[PDB]
């Protein structure tokens, strides 16, 4: 990507804010027990693939 | 009656003895048998142990005593013998086994944890000292894994 | 079997992966505060990615399989002998603190448990003990210069020779007249009403 | 977020090659560095601003 | 303005003069953002059942949690309302002011 801004005389920083999926399904067996599978996929992280 | 009831005579340290330096992996290896995770340092779960990489070293000048009126003279200053004369507090002699501290490296060999199944991107890696207090004097810590299976569950 | 990271094709069981600190260097915004004790490290290493990104991808290792590791640890460390941290640079030992005539004509003598401190790092034996014995003449300095304390009777004094080497149990004195200059052990010489404490600090240990 | 020095004008950046399944589009806007704090950090040395 | 730099009473010095201070106030964030720690792998809450071990909760370095809240919130319903439970009460500028 190349993006083109005015000059300004402080340091800026550009935010992308790429859009992408992120979901989180909680699995929860037994009492008292918590499973979570995330995923986040354009940039991927989590458990399940 | 005396002293020697409740008192033992030890060969002096420098390091004043040696702590136990525990090892805490809290987001990648499971934690032991009786220890629960939680996010203070002072309780990450111990993954393995090992002795300070610091120890005495044992030197000996006999001349001692001798070295150390060279070392007066040399010092130009009679500062730590301000009494010079009462045999009382005159300076104490060099011990002949004297003994200096050193800073060993140390490349321990933990056997085998159980880790979890989905490793972490940003692992922490933390070094605690016998009282769970973290060690402001670590220079260099490295840490190598080799996951292998263990078994399996399927039935 | 299949251990599987995101981008790269599947790899099979026994990898490794490394902990390493400068890695430390490149998410430094998460451990601005932290030490090589406890720190915050990236364990992927891609070289596509910039050093600050691919730090959020996990590595994955298959559910079905109960995943065991091994462990070998590198660790080399600099702490000096006396230090603040532990409990070597501080040290309580009672001592006269005032030696003033009373109304009576009748010398009073008070006490007074003080903390001492040692400048940290000195080392060698020998120069430690000679310094704890600085600390001691200190105080009087401060102190009994000030409230007339006589130097000869000095509460505390450390060293390490055998004072009955010369003793004579048929005169019950030393014949030589002084005391070898041969060390022995480290050990406390006391005057009454004064004392040593190590409740709270480990030089015990070096004073043997 | 991308640096961008004072009085720039131009700003490349590179994604480096990954898979884009499922993308759904984008979203971009300017900040101040000194009102964008360094965060996931317990406490930020140079922070300076409210 | 201060006349003159010489100190203590002076002809000069009463002939000063004043302005009252800027005004400034300060106060919690829009919905207390930052109180609470996220996306901070440092410093990451921890939900699990007492007894289990693993987290339930995985927070990435680069998710924004608070920018998220900010606008759902904004989408579920109007903003320029004021809750003061959670000092829900969304900043905005004079816009005669923003505008000349």
């Amino acid at each position: 990507m190349t993006f083109e801004v005015d000059p300004m005389d402080e340091p800026t920083l550009l935010y992308v804010l790429f859009e992408v999926f992120d979901v989180v399904r909680v699995h929860r067996p037994h009492r008292g027990v918590i499973e979570t599978v995330y995923l986040r996929t354009p940039f991927s992280a989590g458990n399940a693939t | 009656t005396g002293i020697r009831s409740w008192t033992l005579l030890c060969t002096p340290d420098v390091t004043c003895g040696s702590e136990q330096v525990y090892w805490s992996l809290p987001d990648m290896m499971q934690d032991p048998v009786t220890f629960r995770s939680t996010r203070q340092i002072s309780n990450f779960p111990v993954v393995g142990a090992e002795l300070l990489p610091v120890h005495s070293k044992s030197f000996y000048n006999d001349q001692a005593v001798y070295s150390q009126l060279i070392r007066q003279f040399t010092s130009l200053t009679h500062v730590f013998n301000r009494f010079p004369e009462n045999q009382i507090l005159a300076r104490p002699p060099a011990p002949t086994i004297t003994t200096v501290s050193e800073n060993v490296p140390a490349l321990t060999d933990h056997g085998t944890l159980p880790l979890r199944n989905s490793i972490g991107g940003v692992q922490r890696v933390t070094i605690t000292d016998a009282r769970r207090r973290t060690c402001p004097y670590v220079y260099k810590a490295l840490g190598i894994v080799s996951p292998r299976v263990l078994s399996s569950r399927t039935f | 079997n299949s251990i599987r990271y995101s981008e790269l094709a599947p790899l099979f069981d026994t990898t490794r992966v490394y902990l390493v600190d400068n890695k430390s260097t490149d998410v430094a915004s998460l451990n601005y505060q932290n030490d090589h004790s406890n720190f915050l490290t990236t364990v992927i290493q891609n070289n596509d990615y910039s050093p600050g990104e691919a730090s959020t991808q996990t590595i994955n290792l298959d559910d079905r399989s109960h995943w065991g590791g091994d462990l070998k640890t590198i660790l080399h460390t600099n702490m000096p002998n006396v230090n603040e941290f532990m409990f070597t640079n501080k040290f309580k030992a009672r001592v006269m603190v005032s030696r003033l005539p009373t109304k009576d004509n009748q010398v009073e003598l008070k006490y007074e448990w003080v903390e001492f401190t040692l400048p940290e790092g000195n080392y060698s034996e020998t120069m430690t003990i000679d310094l704890m014995n600085n600390a001691i003449v200190e105080h009087y300095l401060k102190v009994g210069r000030q409230n007339g304390v006589l130097e000869s009777d000095i509460g505390v004094k450390f060293d390490t020779r055998n004072f009955r080497l010369g003793f004579d149990p048929v005169t019950g004195l030393v014949m030589p007249g002084v005391y070898t200059n041969e060390a022995f052990h480290p050990d406390i010489i006391l005057l009454p009403g004064c004392g040593v404490d190590f409740t709270h600090s480990r030089l015990s240990n070096l004073l043997g | 977020l991308y640096p961008i020095p004072a009085n720039a004008t131009n700003v490349p950046i590179s994604i480096p090659s990954r898979n884009w399944a499922a993308f759904r589009g984008w979203a971009f806007t300017r900040l101040k560095t000194k009102e964008t704090p360094s965060l996931g950090s317990g406490y930020d040395p140079y922070y300076t601003y409210s | 303005y201060m006349p003159t730099i010489k100190e203590g009473n002076s002809r000069e010095l009463m002939g000063q003069q004043s302005m009252p201070n800027r005004p400034n106030y300060i106060a919690f964030r829009d919905n207390f953002i930052g109180l609470m720690y996220y996306n901070s792998t440092g410093n990451m809450g921890v939900l699990a059942g007492q007894a289990s071990q693993l987290n339930a909760v995985v927070d990435l370095q680069d998710r924004n949690t608070e920018l998220s809240y900010q606008l759902l919130l904004d989408s579920i319903g109007d903003r320029t309302r004021y809750f003061s439970m959670w000092n829900q009460a969304v900043d905005s500028y004079d816009p005669d002011v923003r505008i000349i």
